[PDB]
């Protein structure tokens, strides 16, 4: 068929020719050579399938339609915009309560496509009362009964629609969605595991309202058994979602360091995969940035090892993350607790770092240092701490830094040199 | 010395799930 064809068949009267040019459309545009989406819009043919997705009677071309639409809305934000503007949200949805399962589904794919374009298209399935027929299909007693794939896609679709910020998910559908990914993490399936771990991750990246709306389900202590799973693809975005978590108030890191989280840290740090490490060392580090006891149950754990050795030998990104962690340690630490960071060997590995090209990085390395001579003085061990750091040739790469790198780096540098080197 | 605060995240898409999807055959 051509686009000429196909215009002419979907404006024909009969509704078998009809329904053979849009099935002609959804498989130029199912074919997987790059489809003609754009010629298809210029067709005007969109209106057609929207007008078509209302016919009962013809249960073929609803979905075939559907299927059209779906294909047009996964291209750009212009041919999703052109779904939109024909006014697909409102067929979709109600196509959503379709009697064939086939149909219903593809309606959920073509309204997870449209509400991934961003947050507006989201808000407005929101808006047209897509969220509780949505959740409606998913509610079934035996989750079972609804096979592997529906549920996928069903699950996909909620994701996105807890997917994006600016603005951030409205409360109407979290409030709606929370319990549903609550009984999906504890599926058996990784697949919808992984898009329901992703979910939870898009939500506790924000406020700490919603952190704390997540947290009040106890999922923690599902997600931390997930945090300890086989499967990378289940890994990462509950990784990702704890790291999110930790990011709130102390309650709310205390909730997560009950539900066991910290016995996982030891695989996560020491994991072959860079990103997996790089996010387990942030979340250590803004553990660490938490109350006294938060950080004795970093020690009791053993962590404080695996950061040095983060520190010592790993990748810049990584190295970084441990610089973070060290300085909120050393900022909200014990002296007993600092004499610890420093007796396991984190002096030489940190200075090892004053080489780089970070200014920021630098500086925080610098406040590390001076909050160690802090309970150095505490102690009155200053100046053991002063042979130890020019031993391990500390003190010759801070006075490296007095070469202007920045102002603000040479006035840090210099203030120590002053303060415990002169 | 202080408490420092918490660092929030930087979006990052290493293995997020895609946006959109496209129905083949």
């Amino acid at each position: 068929w051509s686009v000429d064809d196909i215009v002419k068949g979907i404006n024909s009267s009969n509704v078998e020719n009809q329904l053979q040019a849009t099935q002609a459309a959804r498989k130029l545009l199912s074919r997987e050579k790059q489809p003609p989406i754009d010629n298809i819009i210029r067709a005007g043919l969109i209106p057609k399938f929207v007008s078509f997705l209302g016919r009962t009677d013809c249960s073929p071309i609803q979905f075939e339609s559907a299927w059209a639409l779906t294909n047009i809305a996964s291209g750009t934000s212009e041919q999703t915009k052109a779904v939109v503007d024909g006014g697909a949200i409102p067929a979709f949805i109600s196509l959503l309560a379709s009697p064939h399962a086939h149909i219903s589904e593809q309606a959920v794919w073509a309204l997870g496509n449209i509400a991934g374009d961003g947050s507006v298209f989201r808000d407005l399935v929101i808006k047209y009362g897509a969220v509780d027929p949505l959740l409606a299909l998913l509610a079934v007693p035996d989750m079972s009964s609804l096979a592997c794939g529906y549920l996928r896609n069903l699950t996909w679709t909620l994701s996105n629609l807890c997917r994006n910020k600016n603005p951030a998910p409205p409360i109407d559908a979290v409030e709606q969605i929370l319990p549903t990914l609550v009984r999906l993490l504890h599926h058996d399936d990784p697949e919808v595991l992984a898009d329901t771990c992703w979910a939870i991750s898009y939500l506790t990246d924000g406020p700490n309202e919603r952190i704390g709306m997540v947290v009040k389900t106890g999922v923690v202590p599902q997600l931390v058994k997930l945090l300890g799973a086989s499967e990378l693809p289940i890994v990462t975005p509950a990784l990702r979602a704890i790291g999110n978590i930790v990011t709130g108030t102390d309650e709310q890191t205390q909730v997560v360091i009950d539900a066991g989280a910290l016995a996982v840290f030891p695989s996560l740090l020491t994991n072959p995969k860079t990103n997996i490490q790089k996010e387990a060392t942030w979340t250590m580090s803004n553990i660490t940035a938490g109350r006294q006891d938060q950080i004795q149950q970093v020690v009791n754990h053993g962590l404080v090892p695996f950061l040095v050795s983060v520190l010592s030998k790993a990748d810049f990104k990584t190295q970084k993350e441990a610089v973070w962690a060290v300085t909120n340690y050393t900022s909200g630490g014990t002296v007993e607790q600092i004499v610890y960071l420093v007796h396991c060997g984190i002096i030489e590995p940190l200075m090892n770092l004053l080489t780089a090209k970070d200014t920021k990085i630098i500086l925080v390395i610098l406040d590390a240092i001076s909050n160690i001579f802090q309970a150095a003085e505490k102690l009155g061990e200053t100046e053991k701490l002063s042979i130890m750091i020019e031993e391990c040739g500390g003190l010759d790469k801070i006075e490296a830094l007095q070469n202007h790198e920045n102002e603000s780096v040479y006035k840090a540098s210099l203030s120590l040199i002053e303060k415990y080197f002169s | 010395r202080r408490r420092r605060r918490k660092r929030k995240r930087e979006w990052d898409d290493d293995d997020d799930p895609p946006k959109k999807r496209r129905r083949l055959d």
